[PDB]
């Protein structure tokens, strides 16, 4: 918005401007281990307690 | 750095950006509001300004 | 394309002056700067022409041509409504000058400082301690006549110094004093002492005169030197049978068209430049007129 | 390849023919008279024609794979375009 | 219980709706019925605009200001394809052949012909011998001092359709500068910042401020060749010349040796023309060119009304 002025100067023009922002991107990375034996026995079928 | 013949006085002017208070008693001034008019300032090649 | 200017007065109207201002409607005055709101002192010509100050009229011309010109439209108790002169617009005009000059159709009008009389074209508003000074709009012939008289006086004043009083009475106030019209004669105000900034035009005049007098042709001098002695003419009433011997001394050599032609070319080229040093006034062209209303349509 | 110039009096930077027709020393010439040899001896003319031909060739070639300025081409003076005379 | 405010929007909507001009009449030729209907509307409008009998038939209640376009054709060497839109150009006259090229000229081209800004002009024009071929009597017309009569100002260019040898050019002659392709988008006019003298500040009660400030153009034969200068002033056609002569006096003092006592054809020191009028109380704007070797600072001025004048002798 703008105010009206009464002085000798030319009237103040109404102002609408364009504001452009940028979107940042963040990446997150976590490392985890699993030993080969931990992954192997999943395929085997256990019967004895 | 010897003293010259005669002494002097020096003058300056200083500004101060000050915050002020205003008091006005009730019913001090009578205001008459007109009715706003329109005029067409210029017919621009791109737009119209009033 | 549409310009309406309001000038606000701090003090009141003081009706004693409003009647004279109101019969002063529809006439020109130059204002200081183009804005919607104006100062009162910049409005008239009162800034450039102080009462105590000696008038220097070329300075008045210089001020007048620079400022924008406005048509007085309406006086109100606190307001001055004036539309201005857009360079590409047509509008009516109506005028009443106490030195009163009668107009013709399609006659260009020149704007000049009020050389004739201070009381005439100036109205004092002592309520604001100001004085509105209106400029003078005249037909172009009388305008250039009066300006020429002014410059010739500014010269001959510097000239007539330390000469017999018979120079003091005659040239100073026979031709440089009065301007004629159809059965009419108006005196002029004359600067008591020669004014500065006026001869600033005359320096350029002397420059052009040196350059031109270096390239004058020969055959014209022979024609005139023949026509003054052998024949009689009204334009040659000025020169009597006797010739100024200067022409005889320059004349001695023979003629050649090839010499005359290049001189004539450069003389023509230096004649187009004089119109800049001779105008010194915004010109308004007449489109229609009515003596029964004294309201023309200038342009 | 084995010779360089058929007449050394012409095809050199300061030769007789070059003094005759090149844009260097024709300043005093009365303008408004056509010269055939102008299009073959004016140095800037040759340079403009060569640059124009090279640009036509490479702008067709390097395109098809950015702003495409449209070029206008004609054929009324192919002799000037090819620097050849029949 | 809202206040309702102090001003009313109904009034504004009504008066502005009154202020809008009626729409242009499209005519639809492809479809028959739309064509017939627009023709009916046309005959009703002519009946509504030309009959003194009625009063609603009186429509004149409550400007046409494009420029006058003039098209010139020029060689692609005598003009950079990159040169900015709106730069004032000046034209030359050919003797017999005119259809081949018009040979319109740019201020940097004049600076080149006349012999920082030099390096920019060379980075535009390395081999400007065509420039020498355009004026054969340049070395003759510097002395005959007839150089200004032939250089006629054309003013700012709007559009230049680009071809191999020829260039199509549209030039603003009279009126405000404006374009054509769209609802008449505006342009501005650029002159280099160096080799431009502000004669309102060269000498710097209160001097009055006019509405309109004008740009003049002048051409001077100094012993260091000819040169061109454009002047942003506002005072008057009768005073700009005097002030300019006062300005050039230090350069005029040097011409005692070159002038010829016998032949008077070389004496003129220059000529002044008036190009156009722009808004005062604003100033101008500063920008540099964006070309490959662009280092020149340039003034650019808005609101240019192109009203070209002739060359007037000054000395």
């Amino acid at each position: 918005p703008t105010i009206a002025h009464g002085d000798g100067r030319r009237p103040s023009k109404q102002r609408t401007f364009i504001v452009v922002k940028n979107c940042h991107k963040h990446h997150i990375s976590t490392e985890m281990e699993l030993s080969m034996l931990d992954l192997e026995i999943l395929h085997s079928i256990p019967e004895t307690p | 750095k010897i003293h010259p013949g005669v002494a002097m006085t020096v003058v300056r002017t200083d500004e101060i950006l000050s915050e002020n208070i205003l008091f006005s008693s009730r019913a001090s001034t009578s205001m008459f509001i007109g009715t706003p008019n329109v005029s067409r300032r210029e017919a621009r090649v791109d737009a119209v300004t009033f | 394309m549409d310009l309406k200017v309001v000038v606000s007065l701090s003090s009141r109207l003081y009706t004693d002056e409003i009647a004279k201002m109101q019969q002063r409607i529809g006439c020109i005055l130059p204002l200081a700067s183009t804005h919607g709101t104006q100062n009162v002192q910049g409005l008239g010509l009162g800034q450039v022409y102080s009462l105590e100050t000696v008038p220097d009229y070329v300075s008045m011309y210089n001020y007048l041509s620079d400022c924008t010109l406005a048509v007085l439209d309406e006086v109100s108790v606190d307001s001055l409504i004036l539309t201005k002169i857009v360079p590409g617009q047509t509008y009516a005009i109506k005028n009443k000058y106490q030195p009163f000059f009668q107009w013709h159709g399609t006659g260009s009008l020149s704007v000049m400082p009020p050389v004739f009389g201070r009381e005439h074209a100036t109205v004092k508003l002592e309520s604001n301690d100001v004085d509105i000074v209106f400029p003078m709009v005249l037909p172009t012939p009388i305008a250039e006549e009066v300006l020429q008289k002014i410059l010739l006086f500014n010269v001959y004043s510097r000239v007539v110094m330390q000469a017999p009083g018979n120079a003091d009475m005659l040239d100073v106030h026979m031709h440089l004093g009065s301007v004629s019209y159809l059965g009419h004669h108006y005196e002029l105000a004359l600067p008591e002492v020669p004014g500065p900034l006026g001869l600033a035009l005359l320096d350029n005049l002397s420059l052009y005169f040196c350059i031109m007098v270096t390239l004058l042709p020969r055959a014209s001098m022979r024609l005139v030197r023949g026509l003054i002695r052998h024949e009689h003419h009204d334009l040659l009433n000025l020169f009597q049978e006797m010739v100024p011997d200067e022409i005889a001394r320059i004349d001695l050599d023979d003629l050649s068209v090839a010499d005359d032609l290049s001189r004539m070319r450069v003389m023509m080229t230096y004649l187009q430049s004089l119109a800049s040093l001779f105008n010194l006034g915004p010109r308004l062209a007449t489109a229609a007129y009515s003596q029964e209303t004294l309201t023309a349509t200038c342009w | 390849e084995y010779r360089s110039t058929v007449n050394p009096w012409a095809s050199q930077l300061g030769s007789l023919g070059d003094i005759m027709y090149n844009s260097s020393y024709r300043q005093t010439a009365v303008p408004g008279l056509y010269s055939p040899c102008r299009a073959f001896f004016n140095k800037e003319e040759l340079l403009r024609n060569n640059r124009g031909l090279y640009n036509m060739v490479n702008e067709y070639s390097q395109r098809l794979g950015v702003v495409i300025a449209g070029t206008d081409v004609f054929l009324e003076q192919p002799c000037s375009f090819l620097q050849e005379a029949f | 219980m809202k206040v309702q405010g102090s001003v009313d929007r109904r009034r504004l909507q009504r008066r502005i709706a009154g202020l809008l001009p009626p729409p242009a009449r499209r005519l639809n030729i492809s479809r028959g019925s739309e064509f017939t209907r627009d023709v009916r509307g046309l005959v009703e409008e002519h009946a509504q605009a030309s009959s003194l009998s009625a009063a609603a038939v009186w429509r004149a209640g409550l400007g046409w200001r494009p420029p006058v376009f003039g098209d010139f054709l020029i060689h692609a060497s005598s003009f950079n394809n990159a040169e900015a839109t709106g730069t004032p150009l000046f034209q030359f006259k050919q003797s017999d052949p005119f259809s081949g090229v018009d040979a319109v000229f740019t201020p940097l081209s004049l600076f080149i012909l006349m012999n920082g800004l030099t390096r920019m002009a060379n980075l535009l024009y390395d081999s400007p011998a065509t420039l020498a071929d355009l004026v054969p009597d340049f070395g003759r017309l510097v002395a005959d001092r007839r150089f200004h009569n032939f250089i006629t100002p054309v003013g700012p260019l709007v559009e230049n359709i680009k071809s191999t040898y020829l260039n199509k050019i549209t030039t603003v002659v009279h009126g405000p500068v404006v374009s054509k392709a769209i609802p008449r988008s505006t342009v501005k006019v650029t002159v280099p910042q160096e080799a431009f003298v502000d004669l309102d500040a060269w000498l710097s009660g209160l001097q009055p401020c006019p509405a309109d400030a004008r740009l003049y153009v002048a051409l001077t034969y100094e012993e260091a060749g000819p040169r061109f200068t454009f002047f942003q002033s506002s005072r008057g056609h009768c005073q700009i010349m005097n002030i300019l002569r006062i300005y050039y006096s230090p350069s005029i003092m040097h011409r005692y040796a070159v002038v010829q006592p016998l032949h008077i054809e070389e004496l003129t020191f220059g000529a002044v023309a008036c190009l156009g009028t722009f808004s005062a109380t604003d100033g101008w704007r500063r920008s540099a060119f964006n070309y490959r070797g662009s280092s020149l600072p340039v003034v650019e001025i808005d609101s240019f009304y192109s009203n070209v004048s002739d060359w007037e002798v000054i000395l």
